């Protein structure tokens, strides 16, 4: 769901 | 009392290190801690705040770029450390995007985060 | 095309070095510029900006205290950084100050500066 | 949903009523609501939000002046309303106040208030 | 002096009137200012300000649906009144964007606009 | 302790 | 360019 | 008219 550093971010989208 | 790991209510991980000279620098990384998710953050604070029972002024940025990924964006931190038992750093940020000129009207976002040592 | 000086609209003026690495330090002072006015300044940019024409994003903080005052406040401007002949750099601002539990509500002002090459 | 009484975090009431037409008319205020300390709300929400599960955008401007006192000071609350059992309108304010022209940089504060329909 | 039509650098056209109440109504439209285009804005404003030179605040909302579109977002612009001969609006504004839960840390853009009766 | 109407002011400062 | 009103769209994208 | 370092304050207040 996260696709930026900031919200936790793991792995790309 | 600020040295140290900090969560907030995303699942991000903030370990800083505060030095005598009002320097702050750190990591800023996921909950999970991978090396992709790893940022440099440098800041500053108050090294001689109030004994009045006020908190401890503080700053940071995050340059959103590592060197495995780079988002073209930078979010700094402002708030205050408050010690104690539930000793907490609240803060609100500004997250900038790098943008065209027709796009630097919505190239800012504005938000709250709330740091504990527990997570 | 970020090292060097910088002037706002306030009077206030910006001697920044922008590493290889992203890092930002430097010094924040009044036009004047005497050693009771010159604060530590410490930041982070986007080292490897996108080629599309966007701005660059940037970030950095400035605690309020040197050995000389103290004002029990911190300030950090995030925002982007366009060259060419009119250069400039275009921030918003999170300025905090410590307070008691009580006053936490009226803790931080926001505004905006716009910097320049020259004055 | 979002007509009736709303509590935030700092002791303050949110009476107000949510038209089809998207205006929002109410009144802000204290915990007690005596009447020196009740002021007049005005704003609009989005009165056909999406259905994929998002909250609904709002908005609204309490200017503090009634007919017993006036601070000189404007604030706006935007944010948006979460219905639900736990139904919630999540903000971020922006206070204003009426400066001279030399304090106009520190003319505005900001921050955030979630307010929930239980106390 | 607040009652009248004033523009801002974004190619926008801001109609009010403002009542001696305190209210403040009106149409928030683009350049040209077609149907489609026509937004409705409601706030409140300082009826008696101080008489020290300082500005006047106001605030007001403005919810991005209409008979024709819907963004599903609101914008609040907090700020003050200038009269003089070039009076002025400086604002700040928040727009909120209707989100789904995950991505409710990005659903607010921070900017600020400058309103003149002159285009 | 609150003195402005948006903290909750009850009686003036 | 602008597809929101905030920017004064006009033209719908 | 400026006391804080952030508009440019020079002389102390």
């Amino acid at each position: 769901r996260c696709c930026h550093p900031q919200c936790g971010m793991a792995e790309e989208c | 009392g600020i040295t140290g790991t900090w969560y907030n209510q995303l699942g991000s991980t903030f370990i800083v290190t505060a030095g005598a000279d009002g320097a702050l620098t750190g990591t800023y990384e996921s909950a999970v801690g991978n090396a992709e998710s790893r940022y440099v953050l440098t800041g500053r604070y108050d090294s001689a705040p109030a004994t009045d029972g006020s908190g401890t002024a503080l700053g940071w940025t995050v340059a959103w770029k590592n060197n495995y990924r780079n988002a073209h964006s930078a979010t700094t931190w402002s708030g205050q450390y408050v010690g104690g038992a539930e000793a907490r750093i609240n803060t609100q940020w500004l997250l900038t995007s790098g943008t065209t000129e027709a796009n630097a009207w919505k190239s800012t976002l504005v938000g709250h985060d709330t740091f504990t040592k527990v997570k």
